[PDB]
């Protein structure tokens, strides 16, 4: 990935995430948990939809067209015709073979672009109340119960709430 | 300062290799495949419209030969044409074959007119051992074999078809030629035979060839079969002095022509689907496919590949 | 601690939907199209050189039959072909048509260099009233209908044309193929004519078909044409003993040949345009266009979609 | 797009940026305003020109092809003529379809990064100044004036001068 | 607070310029040309086995012209025919030339099946000045002029030969055109002559062209050739009331056909290569090559760009 | 680039880094110093000789064609041999030019991705112990020697050891 999340600091996935693409993971005085974020997974999926239905697309809707089978050489013309549709073969076989290369590049760019987007969305959303560790996660420099963690989870954080107390913590 | 949360992704235990750009082999969670390398063992006869021609070829189906009568008026997307197919009437060839086999499987029906045509003095209907239906000696029942009257007299015939209809006719007919020139004269007195087909901007014009061919169904002799198409304010002539191998009237041509052939072993079935090979017919929504180059109608783009995986996850690092 | 100071983007009030690989629809500030879908009315008869061949096309301009003498000298980039075009002559036909139609498009240029054929005893200059020039009959200006003396003779034809000039010789040439037997002795005395034409490597022979054709212009007979190419250090023998319809010289070819045709009805104009289609020619710099598969010059690339927009700016999101 | 500026956290666009295609809006004690940043507008149109000018670019100069309109079916060499052509012309366009579609996804992703690109810029100019807000907004934690406002939109913002009063602010 | 560490990435002084979606010239610190535009200037015998034809183009070869007896059971993959090879024999025509020219070199080699024909009365074995062998006048080695009897005699010829072989054989065999009605009767008899080969389902029927041809070695006759494949289960008739140049035999087909033909004067060397252009050989890797449209074997894919430069690194921005 | 670091906030490369394609460059009281960086440089150079693997890869293997050179005009059938041929090649002659232009733009990509991940990965090795000055390089706010230094470039460097005598000198 061109972002370095998934395959990077992200040092690997969560095969207990099974209802999600992306999620949160956490450990407070109350304990651990797992949940699934929504908004990160959905765009993913859909971008991933996208290129499903315009791939699986378009009818190529052929009928009266031209022999491609021969019992016995002819000569010119039929060198001819073998020639044309041997053409044609290697060109759309070349076409598959980037296209699916194009869009798998772009898909796991995509995929790993949305993962950084999520813990960037966090990392705004704690301001000073909290210190990137390397690995994904975030040292949570206040006291944060599951009602605290969950507010995270659903963008109602209030970084005001504990900054005094974060600060402190911090840089005493 | 200790609590603390972490931001991640899903992984399965066995993922799917990709291709990229970049790699040959990458792992993610998910993936699809867009090339399809299944068919079904028979052909679907929906929604499409297809005529099984059977023990006939398309060429001896427009000739009208014995055991092709079944395919009298029939209307076709796509003419299946069996490779068991045989040739049960007298020994013929068709000098642009493939062409007029294209033409009529093109044209996608067989609309026979019947005309009456006036031939003068000349016995008409001839038959041959080598065309038998039912153990009577007979013939291509679109075809009318000319011959001399019982009064040893072939004169030159002359006569004239005009098209005021609203559709292209396609006429088919064709030239004998005779194994020796005894066999020519006892046929056409006259010695050389010649035909002359023509409409106001084209022609074709044919002088028999005698000489010994193989033995085909106890026949030294050949018909070669031409065809004259005579569009709508044109006309057609015909002109013989010997060895004409007369239509019994001319085929309908549709404006536009949206049908084809195709030959292949395989049986039709009970299926529905739009797209045919010679393999069989296709049931996949993949916008490729290694079956066959030879597919007739809605069908994936055929390419070489067996396997082409489009990712629809991401990279997959599990544990 | 109170300033803020906000980064952001534009946006307009309503943008334009625009493809990518994962949307069908997007909205982006501008976007460019890239299919033109419009022509002109007219042919631009700059800077391309245009020949218009008017009620000529360009077989009868190359026979030279009556009203195309305007096509003598003729030089073009693109010969204008009109749908409306009509003969005016002895009824005809081209066994290889459309390759002769080709050779004279491709090479580009009506330059016809007379010669004296010293033919011997026949008359010279046979006219028919299916040809008429001013009431008066006539025939193909470039041809030479040959035909048998007043002393009902004619001998065997034996002549010869060398060719040491720095240039390929188009000799183009024909058979007369007469109603009747009578017509056939009448016009030419031996029964039946023949014509041989051949150079050091390469022939065509051609025997005489007799028999009726529709009447055009008052004429069951007909005119087969062909040619022969004759290069430099190379020389071309004619051979007859009936029924030529000989040349009266050669066109030259050129030796590059980059010339086309374009059969269109459209009308040429005064605007300035180097790519012709035969809807009327294009005046835009988009990579595509949607109006014709027919298209001659520097011309955007047929393609089937009737648009194809590129976003020229970001994605739209106003407010 | 990749970054998740434009339509990110980004929420929207602005249609008073006529002069532009990034900008600055801000709010002090003088009060507001709104300035387009000509690097990062440059930037982005020199590239979408850029494509622009590879794109409309090439000659595809033919005069004599082959006929492509027929009056009456002739059989094999006619076939032949026919599906030359449609084979020609079905990939012609399928090389327009994807060309189009590689540019778009890559033009927005472009803007995208651009956007993203002038947003870090200011982040790292203001050093420990400043505070992300989370849409795009930087909160200022010192008295900036339009003269101040100006050297950071101009670049020659100094954060040194202000660093004492900054500091003080965000954790006091 | 005072120390600091710095970030970044290497650079040289002059780098190379890429091309990309938005700009023609991006400079890169390495890149790689993956269009080929160096030749060798020589053909290379391996790995793949080269047959040169030199004085004998590849239908000489197959007729058996004075000079060919070196192809004599050659094998190959890609036969090598030169420019400058020319004509030894009596003037020929091969009214489908290329399509002949095509087969023989498709299939891949010179295997000769000699055979017995019992032709009736008629001399075998004529020859020419014109095919002259060691100031002898010879003939195509592999073909056999019949010619009347000493009693001035030429009956119809009607010979068989059955395939029950296991591969199809090609037959080739020739018609000859006299210059004139004496040279006609002194030859063969009969006047008109005639021949008619045919099979199962096939046939071929030719009428001999009399009249003066150029002067080619002392001749204005010519001999047009013609072929005949015949499947196993199948079998060929040959019937000639005159002019027939009969086949000695015929040519082994293999049942899959791989190989091809290469015109061209560039010499046979010591290299090796799996890739040949009428240029020369290229012994590369890149996907790409500029050199020549005509490429045979395992070749890189031929485009018009004199240059296309892969980026194998990153921007370089020196100093 | 689409990350802004290289032809970016980067000013420009090294010609004295000749080991390596992204390094470190640093100076502190006991001197400067120049390294390359293992991972970084080898992660570019495994993605691009992926695109050659796979672009100097597959055969096109062809013996019987057809003609393409003719010495004469015969009309409509060499018409359509040379119509097949030309339309083979400008179709061929654009996917390389496509090919090359994808290729070299998403080349450019990755190597300016790689080179900012670098930055990103020293970045949360710091933490609150050094400031971003903008240009690449981290202004460290304690003592550190040699050995220090090579503990950042090694990835063995522990913030935490530092983490007093860096706040007190950015705070104070
Ligand atoms: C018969 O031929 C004569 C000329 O030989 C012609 O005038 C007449 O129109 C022809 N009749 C028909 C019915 O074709
Ligand atoms: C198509 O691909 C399958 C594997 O996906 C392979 O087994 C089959 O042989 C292929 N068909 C061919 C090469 O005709
Ligand atoms: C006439 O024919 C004779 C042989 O029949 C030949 O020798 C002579 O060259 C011919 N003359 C011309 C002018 O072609
Ligand atoms: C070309 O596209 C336009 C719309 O851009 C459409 O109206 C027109 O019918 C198209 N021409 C065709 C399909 O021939
Ligand atoms: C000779 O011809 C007769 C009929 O004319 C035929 O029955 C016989 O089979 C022929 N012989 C050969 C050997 O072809
Ligand atoms: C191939 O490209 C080279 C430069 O890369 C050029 O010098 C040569 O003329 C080209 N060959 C052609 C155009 O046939």
């Amino acid at each position: 990935g061109l972002f370095g999340a998934i395959a990077g600091f992200i040092e690997n996935g969560w095969q207990g995430l099974i209802d999600g693409w992306y999620g949160f993971r956490h450990q407070n005085a109350e304990g651990t948990g797992t949940a699934a974020d929504l908004k990160s997974t959905q765009a993913a999926i859909d971008q991933i939809n996208g290129k499903l239905n315009r791939l699986i697309e378009k009818t190529n809707d052929k009928y009266h067209q031209i022999e491609k089978e021969f019992e016995q050489v002819e000569g010119r013309i039929q060198d001819l015709e073998k020639y044309v549709e041997d053409t044609k073969i290697d060109l759309w076989s070349y076409n598959a073979e980037l296209l699916v290369a194009l869009e798998n590049q772009h898909t796991i760019d995509v995929t790993d672009s949305e993962m950084n987007k999520l813990f960037e969305r966090v990392r705004r959303q704690l301001r000073e109340n909290a210190e990137d560790k390397g690995n994904g996660c975030f040292e949570i420099f206040h006291k944060c119960d599951n009602n605290c963690i969950e507010s995270i989870r659903n963008g109602t954080y209030d970084h005001d709430i504990y900054r005094d107390e974060a600060i402190n913590n911090r840089f005493q | 300062g200790n609590p603390v949360i972490c931001m991640g992704h899903h992984a399965v235990a066995n993922g799917t290799m990709v291709k990229t750009l970049a790699d040959d082999q990458v792992e993610v969670v998910t993936a699809q495949e867009l090339v399809e390398s299944q068919n079904l063992p028979e052909l679907c006869p929906s929604p499409l419209r297809l005529v099984d021609g059977q023990t006939c070829d398309i060429i001896n189906g427009a000739l009208g030969s014995p055991g092709c009568d079944h395919l009298n008026g029939a209307e076709w997307d796509v003419f299946i044409e069996r490779p068991n197919a045989v040739d049960t009437c007298y020994p013929f060839d068709v000098p642009e074959y493939q062409s007029l086999r294209s033409i009529l499987a093109n044209n996608g029906k067989f609309e026979f007119i019947a005309e009456e045509f006036q031939w003068n003095t000349v016995k008409q209907n001839g038959k041959s051992g080598a065309c038998k239906r039912a153990n009577v000696n007979d013939f291509f029942n679109r075809l009318n074999w000319l011959v001399k009257s019982d009064g040893n007299a072939y004169p030159l015939q002359n006569l004239t078809k005009i098209n005021n209809g609203d559709y292209a006719r396609l006429y088919i007919w064709g030239v004998h030629h005779p194994s020796t020139d005894t066999e020519q004269t006892n046929l056409y007195k006259n010695n050389p035979g010649g035909v002359t087909v023509s409409t106001k901007t084209s022609q074709t014009s044919v002088v028999p060839n005698i000489g010994s061919r193989p033995l085909v169904r106890g026949q030294s002799g050949r018909v070669s079969f031409y065809w004259t198409i005579v569009e709508p304010g044109d006309l057609i002539v015909f002109n013989t002095i010997g060895n004409l191998i007369a239509p019994r009237g001319h085929y309908k041509l549709n404006n536009q022509k949206k049908s084809t052939i195709l030959n292949t072993a395989i049986p039709i079935g009970s299926c529905v689907s739009k797209c045919h090979t010679d393999k069989g017919s296709l049931s996949t929504t993949k916008p490729f496919q290694n079956i066959s180059r030879i597919a007739v109608g809605d069908c994936p783009r055929y390419v070489k590949q067996g396997s082409l995986k489009l990712a629809t996850g991401m990279r997959n690092i599990p544990e």
